[PDB]
């Protein structure tokens, strides 16, 4: 296992037997590898203007409406709701 | 009287105006004559949904064509906040004006 | 009720047994509901 404070994962599984003379016989190990999370070196920024006037001062929410899945933008006003 | 146009006044040439006829709105038809025949405006608020962000302004003037029957300044309203605003900083129907 | 995008609710609530009640207090207009009122502003210290 390759351990870390957050989680360990199994990396190698190897089949091995022992000989009576104090020795071993092995088969090639099976290796596994996982996706890492290293924002320290790989986080990236992207500007957006597709969100127009969205903010938390005015009546806007990021919401799971009508089918949900990825949230859309809900704008509320007096007497009406609008949605992206 | 139901149109959009750039204004013809000297300093309104670049001002885009949206005109609406009150008669054509068919508001009277909402309630029966038995509830009274005199139907008059108390106050109009303006909403421009999601136009402006929190620190943005809109400059717009709402005005009534037959201004002759009104007290001075009651012929027009300053739209600036754009979110159900009115012609005064603080709306109060219990005021004396 | 559920409403269309800019729909209003028109309704009149009235007392059909009008008697000694002061003029106009026999009825209330509804514009939207939500614990609505016949006045744009409700004030129990109104004076009337």
């Amino acid at each position: 296992y390759d351990e870390s404070a957050i989680a360990s994962t199994l990396v190698f599984v190897r089949r091995v037997g022992h000989e009576q003379d104090g020795n071993v016989v092995t088969l090639p190990p099976l290796e596994l590898a996982y996706q890492d999370f290293s924002p320290r070196h790989h986080a990236h920024w992207q500007p957006m203007d597709v969100l127009a006037n969205f903010n938390a001062i005015q009546r806007w929410q990021l919401v799971d409406l009508k089918g949900e899945g990825l949230p859309g933008l809900l704008y509320q006003d007096k007497g009406a709701w609008w949605y992206r | 009287n139901n149109n959009l146009a750039f204004g013809a006044g000297t300093d309104t040439k670049t001002s885009l105006q949206a005109s609406v006829s009150f008669a054509d709105l068919k508001i009277r038809e909402d309630y029966p004559a038995s509830l009274g025949k005199i139907r008059r405006i108390k106050q109009i608020s303006v909403t421009l949904p999601a136009l402006l962000g929190p620190y943005q302004d809109v400059q717009a003037i709402l005005s009534y064509g037959d201004k002759a029957g009104l007290a001075n300044g009651c012929e027009a309203l300053a739209v600036s906040h754009g979110m159900n605003d009115s012609g005064q900083f603080q709306l109060d129907f219990n005021d004396g004006k």
